[PDB]
């Protein structure tokens, strides 16, 4: 994640833009190391459901 | 509004920033005097130290711009020294380009023209000094030319500058073979006009002759005062 | 929102450019009429004093090139810089194509220059508006006007400067598309007379030129007086 | 090639004559300019002088006189002093006010040869210098001037001759 | 800006396919020159003026590339006029020498102007010679041009200290006459200028000056026309 | 925060850039409609005006077209820069400019002029329409002073834009776009009557300005 | 600092803030702090750029 | 720092702020007038000095731009001095070095006006606070007199006055001008008009007068080549003015 | 009047009284620094500083406040740290350049002028602020000892005794008495300089001097027995 | 109140002589995380407490190596730290190419000092908001430099910068007599540093993730201990 | 100006020079005096500043160059190539003429906006 301030952070899961505060809170509840790609795609869509 | 902080016309048609520069020339509280002899020009200037610790030797407002040209500055010395280096360089360049010594009047024109830039450019402030060039031109003979921050330059047969220039000038108007005589003449009217007795430490003198311009030392000034006392 | 010309006000308007347009409203009225066989340019010489050299003092009408002329309303100082640029630009086209520059191209370049001065902070808008009258093969006789904002519009008969609204109204009611250059002259005299703030429209206050048949003739004061009385003004 | 044509100018009595062998003789008002050399330079100079004279007329509201035009050409030619125009120009005209016939000739970089008798330029000039001097006389009439100028041009070498009066110009062609 | 070099390469591709003397006398200086101009062996224009005027009392005469001498001389004349107006003083000859030599040095001698500058200033009379490369020298008498050697012989033979106005004119004129007779590049008449400290410069142009009418209709005419201004 | 381009408002948008949009909203109305194989551009148009030396729709190339709204003076210069790029691309490259490329360049110029406090951004929003070279897919793009360029099936900019962008939104179906020149033209005309000049661009550099639209006006008016 | 509705708080303030209001509100301080920091720091108007603008 | 916002901008009334203020500086300045006669032109002004000890010869307000052209000013001297230095320089670069002769009055005035105008739209320089009465002679246009204002607008005048006594002097010139004026008569009128405007002492030392009239070969500095004739601009000495006053 | 509201928010602006207030404010920044004095002797000069120790963590040998612009020039400043060290390096550059070109140590009067122009150059334009340091500098050259003191305004003079900083009025008053009483030898002044600092005043005393006789024209610090003797005298 | 009028930029002096705009830059360091530096006669150590933007984000790099012999830590604005650190690294490498000398630690800290003090004198630019702790070991030996954005570089035995750095500073002063004598024992010196930074903590405890340690000496080129390698020192 | 489509080629059209024919590699055969004469004034000015630095110190060149930059950057007139009136005074060329002054020296790229962009590097 590259902020305009000139600092970049290595993120396991990141949400930016409108509703990022809600998305990040849920990503903290739901992300885990063993998260496979398929459920990650569903997870991304699930996160989009709440904040969209 | 902005007219007070930058050099642009006010509704009255006057540049306030340039006029405030004139008042800065009297901050040093020093007044000068320049008169012309038959073959030499002499300029007088007070040397109010006044502090005991301050060394009077380095307190000089008279600069040897060139071999024949010297100038006396009324106002803050940091602006005076900046002006000196400008004039000290314009004279040399003129000799290089045109092959003969810088005349007194032309130098005032160049410095005055430079001052005109500061009165027109918004981001350049007026220098805030009054320069009195004294020299003995090989063509016009002795001459005195005075420059002011407004960009004006005028030749004078005799001029005084400072807070009490009006007092000094009025005496010269009423009045109107060697440079030692004019020095005594100039000092006497400074004493008469201001009413303050002078010593070597309180006075600095510059003399312009056919050959060169030089500033009298402390002991040399004392000799002239002694000669005055003989009267 | 009017201290500088590079700032849009919340209403999305440039006050500095608007003020430039208002400046022209205080200038001498210049009126241009296109006839079926020529064009007529007239202007009110507002700056008047009997000590002023009424002759050889063309200040409103200028010759950009053969078959082109401009009537100036607003700051005369600003016009001279644009006019000289137009004269240079017209000759470059001839030096390049060996053909007289079309009027449309010349107007477009000048308006672009004026537009640029409304797009730079250190440049104020040109307080001047032109009335271009010229002739070229592409469109024949054509008449244009340009504003400080840098936008031009074609016209059959246009009045610029002071009392433009009053003069323009007179043109609409009287302008017949099939008039001659002569009839345009009477109308041009007529429109100014009812529009000028002066008691009477004398020649010394007035300037004229015409493009017809192609010769452009800027009228000397001697014949301006002759046409004035001929029209009964 | 069309390069290297010969142009000649002569001064008469209240009249001047300029002749040349696409045209190499051009006029800007009442002043005539003849250019000899590279055709590209001839075309370029005409456009440049037309550009300059036209601005001069507009700015000054007055036609450029031959004396003034002579300096303009010289100054323009000196520009590009390095890599000049391969042309030798000749100017002929009559001053509007004084009416004195005027002619001049230049080198590559504008050396004003303001001869009071005649001017030639271009190839084969070496032959034409002597012929003009043998035939030339001072104060010829416009008709007599034509014979002298035409005879020098034809025998030295179609041809065209301009006879310039105060308010009249005559253009003639020769066998 | 300035000289452009706009067609140096093109011209290269296409190619691949006088007497002047100065005499200083007691109360001034005299400059003289011939009046023959040659375009190669041909005499392009006789009766030519070779004495330029940098200022009212500073006159110049040159050789080499004619246009270069005319170009710089006029340019320096403007600077002298402007500088005099700026300083409100009678211009010095040394002033012209410095800008004239500095200008030539700037162009590395490509401007082939060899000049003799003579004039009178408030500091006295002067006489200088300038080369294309900027080098200069000062002498009581000088000579320049193809006929310089012939003229110098007369000057050396007859010149003396504190010459009079009349003698200097005769000496300078005689020197030019020697070049006229003995050098091909020099000929025609003699132009003489006299500059004195307390008097206006005297330009003595032409100081020394050492039928085939065909019947009308001889030349046939194809056609005639009238041109309109 | 209002008086500079280089300052963000506390809520997080540059007001000065926004103020340029209201200038566009003050300009004359422009419309654009994408058919299946064609694009239609309609524009909003005194007594003494010379109508024979005036077209609000200026073509940037043989196959590209560009309408605009807002300050006319700014548009006339933005158009000129686009025209030069179109030929320059046709010169440095061989193929003509892609419609997406031109709008990207035009938007870049508008975006570029926003990168300094001493320059007034162009108060003009462009409506670029055309066909890619040797392609039959209509493409319509819109640019804004801020420099954002977007692809639209149908868009209107300028005076009375919301009212006209609402009429199009309900009458234009992305799944049922008009499939005839008449159909799109009728929609564009009907779009303009809610408040005439119509231009039609067809593939292979076939640009024609319609005349006698009164038939469509009479037909639409009756219905 | 900042205009009304956009005030920014330093990470030091946030620590001093949750662990003190918890005294009055009466929540389990460690669990309450653990919940609050996630909501403070992950993304919020109060933290702003302070999470990446500083080392 | 790529730019600087313009000092001169339009007011809501359509007027340029600094321009009008600059005109006021000219109005508050010392008076200067010019009169165009049938065979010459006169330009006159009076010298105000800080102290009598000033050398009047150095207070040259009337100056020579070309031998046939002269100028006088009212307002800020330094601005006029700079303009004259550029005007003389421009007369050589633009015209003389191109055409070999000095420019006519109208062209030189236009180029001076161009210099003054470019200061009216700039972010660094205020407009020049001077109005110049430029008088000169042209071979074709003949004698002419132009007044150029800070805005860069120049007008030809038969007779005009600028400065503190502009209105009073201009009305006085109105009642005492005609197409038949002789240069000698014009000088008499100019000295009169300047007498009402001048405060204090009126002689040849407080007054300087220059005239464009017949040539002055004595001022040319050299003889010969009669085609090159003298200058026309002549600055009357204090001696000559004093003689004129007593008459 | 000491604020000058309206004419004090920008540099290179003259107030109605002719004063440039930004420069005056820079003077007040000088008055808040540690007092520093300089005494001119018959054979050299002496510098003294009341270095206020902040913490033990500072390395004592590397924490030196009396800078040496050149081998023969000593410099001590009071005021803003960034400006003081910036000026010293620039002055250091000038001294090296003069030696490089003319192959001789730069004279003190010439060195002061070069600094004065640089300091004064920042009072001309509004894009820069005046240096907020008054620098006491001096040394020995062909003409003997020299002591100079330049202000934020760029004005400098030669002094028989100089003082700056918060402890300025007291030091100057006592410094005047010393000159009046002994109108000094390099040895004697070191003791007197220590005395003045202690009178002016946790702080430590730093002293340096440069004299022709006792240091053959070089600038050296005071250490060991000499230091303690000066403290004992104080 | 009155501070608002004179804190607009780094060019306006306040009527009291204060230069606010650069004071704020010094205050910006308190926003950064605490870093601690200390050195013995032969060894120098840096200890830094990294911070993460969120629990899903990696901890920000806080210690950099300019060469094998010296390095630095960061505290304050990230963008300024990026500029200064890499600019310094551009100078380590430059000297070797043309001259083939190691750029001494003292020179490294002072070439950067000139960079920061320019921004405090000119309009437009702003003072850097980052403080540095540079540690290295060269011929002379151990070195520890603390650079402040106001162009003030100080040689230090130990120091701490960043949020709540006062606590670490107090501990270092209380233990200066001890860790200086820890010579030839790199392991013990780090333990002292880790203890020093521990006092600055409020809630967060030491972990292998957030903690970073660096050390350099005669037998130890600049090495950064991060991750599992830091477990022993905790 | 480099081509917008490809940022590695000169924009042949916008750079009106007579086609791409005047290619970059071919502008190497030059008049011997061209390079020296083109930047002669610059060399003299820089040499003059060096002497000021040696004698008067770095302060004087800084003051001279800062004044010139103030004049140059505050002067924007896209309708005149003539030097500023104050530029001559600072350069001390207010009473001097040169061929660069006498000879100061297209539909596409000579517009004002071209200079506005270059002036501001926008």
């Amino acid at each position: 994640h590259a902020e305009p301030s000139g600092t970049f952070y290595r993120y396991n899961a990141k949400a930016i833009g409108s509703g990022s505060e809600g998305a990040q809170a849920e990503l903290l509840n739901e992300w885990h190391s063993s998260l496979t790609l398929k459920e990650a795609e569903l997870l991304v869509l699930k996160i989009l459901k709440q904040v969209m | 509004g902005y007219d007070r902080h930058i050099t642009i016309f006010s509704p009255e048609g006057r540049l306030y920033q340039v006029e405030y520069a004139f008042k800065a020339t009297n901050q040093t509280n020093i007044n000068s005097l320049a008169v012309r002899g038959k073959d030499c020009t002499v300029v007088i200037s007070q040397k109010k130290v006044p502090d005991k610790l301050l060394d009077p030797t380095t307190v000089s407002y008279i600069f040897c711009i060139s071999r024949t040209i010297g100038m006396v500055v009324n106002g803050p010395i940091p602006d005076a020294r900046n002006a000196a280096l400008r004039a000290k360089a314009e004279a040399a360049e003129f000799r290089y380009k045109y092959g003969y010594d810088m005349p007194c009047d032309v130098l005032a024109k160049r410095m005055a023209n430079l001052s005109q830039i500061y009165t027109q450019r918004a981001y350049m402030r007026p220098l805030g000094v009054i320069l009195t060039f004294v020299s003995v031109d090989e063509e016009l003979g002795p001459s005195i030319y005075k420059t002011d921050p407004a960009g004006y330059y005028v030749g004078y047969k005799a001029t005084a500058t400072g807070p009490k220039q009006q007092e000094i000038t009025t005496n010269l108007e009423n009045h109107f073979e060697s440079w030692e005589k004019v020095v005594e003449f100039a000092i006497t009217h400074m004493i008469d006009a201001l009413g303050t007795e002078f010593s070597k430490n309180d006075l600095e003198v510059g003399v312009a002759t056919k050959d060169k311009f030089f500033t009298l030392s402390a002991e040399n000034i004392e000799e002239r005062l002694v000669a005055i006392a003989e009267q | 929102y009017d201290s500088r010309t590079t700032i849009f006000s919340p209403e999305g308007r440039l006050y500095q450019v608007e003020y430039a347009l208002e400046s022209i409203s205080h200038a001498g009225t210049a009126i241009g009429i296109m006839a079926s066989d020529g064009i007529v340019l007239a202007a009110e010489r507002k700056v008047t004093s009997t000590l002023l050299e009424q002759d050889t003092s063309t200040e409103k009408l200028y010759k950009l090139n053969d078959k082109i002329a401009v009537a100036v309303a607003g700051l005369t100082a600003d016009a001279e810089i644009l006019i000289n640029t137009a004269r240079i630009h017209a000759q470059n086209y001839l030096k390049t194509y060996n053909e007289d520059i079309p009027v449309e191209i010349l107007v477009r370049r000048l308006s672009d220059i004026k537009q640029g001065y409304t797009q730079h902070g250190g440049l104020r808008p040109f307080g001047v508006s032109f009335i271009y009258a010229g002739y070229d093969d592409r469109y024949g006789y054509q008449l244009y006007t340009s504003n400080p904002s840098g936008n031009y519009t074609g016209w059959k008969a246009i009045s610029v400067g002071a009392n433009t609204s009053a003069a323009q109204t007179l043109l609409q009611m009287d302008y017949k598309d099939d008039m001659k250059v002569d009839d345009a002259i009477e109308l041009a005299l007529k429109t100014l007379s009812k529009t000028t703030d002066s008691s009477a429209l004398t020649y010394d206050r007035l300037e004229f030129a015409t493009i017809r048949k192609v010769y452009q003739k800027i009228f000397k004061p001697q014949e301006i007086k002759d046409i004035l009385v001929k029209t009964g003004i | 090639s069309i390069n290297g044509g010969i142009v000649v100018a002569m001064t008469g009595k209240d009249c001047v004559a300029i002749a040349c062998d696409f045209e190499k003789i051009f006029h800007y008002g009442h002043v005539f300019l003849g250019i000899t050399g590279l055709a590209t330079d001839v075309t370029t100079l005409n456009e440049m002088f037309r550009y300059k004279t036209n601005l001069y007329k507009l700015k000054e509201e007055r036609a450029i006189e031959p004396e003034t035009f002579t300096q303009l050409v010289s100054s323009s030619l000196y520009e590009r002093r390095f890599g000049p125009y391969f042309v030798g120009p000749v100017v002929a005209g009559i001053n509007s006010k004084s009416g004195k016939p005027f002619i001049a000739g230049f080198d590559l970089i504008g050396c004003i040869d303001e001869a009071k008798d005649f001017i030639v330029s271009g190839t084969a000039s070496d032959q034409l210098f002597g012929m003009c001097e043998s035939l030339y006389e001072p104060n010829l009439e416009p008709e007599d001037l034509f014979e002298t100028i035409s005879q020098a041009l034809l025998n030295a070498a179609g041809a065209v001759v301009y006879i310039i009066k105060k308010d009249e110009v005559v253009k003639r062609y020769l066998k | 800006a300035g000289l452009s070099f706009d067609n140096y390469q093109r011209n290269n591709f296409l190619a691949e396919n006088t007497t002047i003397v100065g005499v200083k006398f007691n109360n001034g200086v005299v400059i003289a020159a011939d009046t023959r101009s040659t375009q190669g062996p041909i005499v392009a224009d006789k009766n030519c003026a070779k004495l330029h005027r940098i200022s009212p009392k500073i006159w110049c005469a040159g050789a080499g590339t004619a246009a270069d001498t005319e170009a710089v001389t006029q340019l320096i004349g403007s600077n002298i006029e402007l500088h005099s107006l700026y300083t409100s003083r009678e211009p010095r000859v040394v002033s012209a020498l410095q800008m004239l030599k500095q200008h030539l040095f700037k162009y590395q001698g490509h401007i082939g102007a060899y000049l003799i500058v003579a004039g009178v200033d408030p500091t006295g009379s002067h006489l200088f010679s300038i080369h294309a490369h900027g080098s200069t020298d000062v002498g009581y008498y000088l000579s320049l041009g193809s006929g310089s050697l012939a003229a110098m012989a007369v000057l050396e033979s007859h010149w003396k200290q504190d010459l009079t106005k009349e003698e200097a004119i005769k000496l300078a004129s005689d020197a030019i006459q020697a070049g006229i007779w003995n050098d091909l590049g020099s000929g025609s008449n003699v132009d003489v200028c006299v500059m004195e400290i307390g008097k206006d410069a005297e330009y003595l142009r032409n100081y020394l000056t050492p039928s085939y009418k065909f019947p009308r209709g001889t030349t046939a005419v194809l056609k005639e026309s009238i041109v309109n201004i | 925060y209002d008086r500079a381009l280089s300052i963000f408002s506390p809520d997080g948008h540059i007001f000065q850039v926004e103020y340029a949009l209201e200038a566009v909203k003050r300009g004359t109305c422009a419309v654009g409609v994408k058919g299946k194989n064609c694009v239609v551009l309609g524009c909003e148009r005194l007594k003494l005006q010379d109508t024979r030396i005036t077209s609000k729709v200026s073509k940037i190339d043989s196959h590209v077209v560009l309408s605009f709204s807002g300050l006319n003076a700014d548009s006339r210069i933005l158009i000129e820069k686009a025209r030069v790029e179109a030929q320059s691309h046709r010169l440095t490259l061989e193929d003509p400019v892609t419609v997406e490329y031109l709008t990207r360049y035009v938007a870049g110029v508008q975006q570029r002029y926003t990168q300094s406090g001493g320059v007034r951004p162009f108060g003009v929003s462009t409506l670029i329409a055309g066909f890619d070279p040797r392609d039959d897919e209509p493409k319509l793009y819109q640019t804004e002073p801020s420099g954002i360029y977007s692809s639209w099936s149908a868009q209107t900019i300028g005076r009375n834009s919301k009212t006209v962008r609402e009429f199009l939104e309900k009458n234009y179906d992305r799944k049922e776009p008009p499939a005839t020149v008449e159909e799109c033209v009728k929609l564009t005309v009907r779009s303009l009557l809610e408040v005439i000049e119509i231009t039609v661009v067809k593939p292979d550099s076939d640009i024609v300005a319609l005349s006698s639209e009164e038939i469509n006006q009479y037909v639409t008016q009756i219905e | 600092e900042g205009p009304n509705g956009f005030e920014k708080l330093s990470l030091s303030d946030m620590g001093s803030l949750v662990d003190l209001c918890g005294q009055w509100l009466g929540f389990e301080p460690s669990r309450y702090s653990e919940e609050c920091y996630r909501l403070w720091r992950c993304d919020s108007a109060a933290i702003g750029a302070q999470s990446g603008l500083y080392i | 720092d790529r730019y600087s916002f313009s000092l001169t901008t339009f007011s809501p009334s359509g007027k340029l702020g600094q321009i009008d203020y600059a005109l006021t500086a000219v109005k508050q300045g010392v008076t200067s007038l010019g009169i165009k006669a049938t065979n010459g032109v006169v330009i006159a002004t009076e010298k105000k000095s800080s102290s009598p000890l000033a050398m009047s010869e150095t207070l040259s307000k009337v100056s020579l731009l070309t031998p046939d052209i002269g100028a006088v000013y009212s307002g800020m001297g330094p601005d006029y001095r700079v303009l004259v230095d550029k005007s003389r320089k421009v007369a050589h670069t633009s015209y003389k070095r191109i055409y070999g002769e000095y420019p006519p009055t109208k062209l030189l005035v236009s180029e001076v006006a161009k210099i003054m105008q470019e200061a009216t739209q700039s972010g660094g320089v205020r407009p020049f606070g001077v109005s110049l009465l430029i008088a000169g002679h042209d071979e074709f246009n003949g004698f002419s007199l132009y007044q150029v204002d800070p805005s860069g607008s120049y007008f030809p005048w038969k007779a005009t006055a600028i400065g503190k006594g502009s209105v009073a002097a201009k009305t006085f010139l109105e009642k005492r001008w005609n197409d038949e004026l002789e240069l000698e008569d014009a000088i008499h009128i100019a000295l009169l008009t300047l007498k009402e405007s001048v405060e204090g002492e009126f002689n040849g030392d407080t007054i300087e007068l220059a005239i464009i009239g017949d040539e002055n070969p004595d001022l040319l500095g050299y003889t010969g080549i009669p085609t090159d004739k003298g200058p026309r601009f002549r600055k009357l000495t204090s001696q000559e003015i004093n003689d004129r006053l007593e008459a | 009047t000491s604020i000058g509201t309206g004419y004090d928010l920008s540099n290179s602006v003259f107030s109605p009284d002719g004063r440039n207030f930004q420069v005056e404010y820079a003077v007040k920044a000088v008055e808040n620094g540690t007092t520093s004095i300089g005494i001119k002797c018959n054979d050299g000069v002496v510098f003294a500083v009341e270095k206020l120790i902040t913490s033990k963590l500072l390395v004592p040998q590397k924490n030196v406040k009396i800078q040496v612009v050149d081998r023969h020039i000593g410099c001590v400043y009071s005021g803003l740290i960034p400006d003081g060290r910036h000026l010293v390096n620039r002055g250091r550059e000038e001294a090296a350049s003069f030696k490089k070109l003319y192959k001789t140590p730069i004279p003190i009067p010439a060195f002061a002028d070069r600094l004065g122009q640089y300091v004064q150059a920042h009072t001309l334009y509004n894009s820069v602020r005046p240096f907020g340091v008054s620098t006491i500098f001096g040394g020995v050259d062909k003409n003997g000892a020299h002591l100079y003191m330049l202000e934020p305004s760029g004005s400098y003079w030669g002094y028989k005794g100089a003082a700056t900083g918060k402890g300025r009025q007291s030091a100057k008053a006592e410094l005047e008495k010393l000159v009046d009483h002994h109108p000094l030898s390099a040895r004697e002044a070191v003791k007197q300089a220590a005395k003045i600092i202690y009178l002016a005043h946790d702080f430590e005393l730093e002293i340096s001097w440069c004299s022709l006789s006792e240091t053959n024209g070089l600038h050296k610090f005071v250490k060991g027995d000499l230091l303690q003797e000066a403290i004992d005298f104080a | 109140m009155f501070r608002n009028n004179y804190d607009g930029d780094t060019v306006t002096f306040s009527p009291t002589g204060r230069l606010f705009q650069v004071e704020y830059a010094l205050e910006a360091i308190k926003q950064g995380s605490v870093t601690v530096g200390l050195r013995s006669n032969t060894h120098a150590v840096l200890v830094a407490l990294k911070r993460n933007a969120d629990e899903l984000s990696s901890y920000q790099k806080k210690i950099i190596k300019c060469d094998e012999h010296m390095g630095l830590s960061l505290a304050g604005l990230a963008p300024d730290a990026r500029v200064l650190s890499n600019y310094l690294r551009q100078q380590c490498n430059y000297s070797s190419l043309v001259f083939n000398r190691k750029l001494a630690v003292e020179r490294a800290g002072h070439l950067l000092c000139d960079k920061a003090q320019k921004n405090t004198q000119s309009y437009g630019g702003r003072p850097y908001g980052v403080g540095l702790l540079i540690i290295g070991y060269d011929k002379s030996g151990a070195h520890l430099l603390e650079f402040q954005p106001s162009g003030n570089v100080t040689e230090l035995y130990g120091t701490a910068i960043g949020a709540r750095s006062q606590g670490a500073k107090t501990y270092l002063e209380r233990t200066l007599d001890t860790f200086i004598k820890i010579d030839g024992n790199p392991d013990e010196l780090i333990k002292a540093g880790v203890e020093a930074i521990s006092q600055s903590l409020r809630d967060e405890s030491l972990t292998v993730d957030n903690l970073s340690i660096a050390i350099v000496g005669k037998d130890t080129p600049f090495t950064i201990y991060d991750g599992e390698a830091v477990a022993k020192y905790i | 100006v480099l081509s917008s489509a490809v940022p590695s080629l000169p924009d042949t059209l916008r750079q009106q020079e007579g086609g791409a024919v005047p290619l970059s590699t071919q502008l190497n055969d030059r008049h011997p005096l061209e390079s020296t004469l083109k930047n002669w004034e610059t060399t003299q000015r820089q040499r003059q500043m060096e002497q000021y630095r040696q004698i008067f110190g770095i302060a004087e060149p800084m003051k001279r160059t800062m004044e010139m930059e103030i004049v140059n950057r505050t002067d924007f007139n896209p309708l005149s190539t003539n030097g500023s009136i104050h530029r001559d005074i600072l350069l001390n060329k207010e009473c001097s003429i040169d061929w660069e002054d006498v000879y100061p020296g297209t539909m596409v790229g000579d517009d004002v906006h071209s200079k506005i962009e270059k002036q501001l590097g926008i």
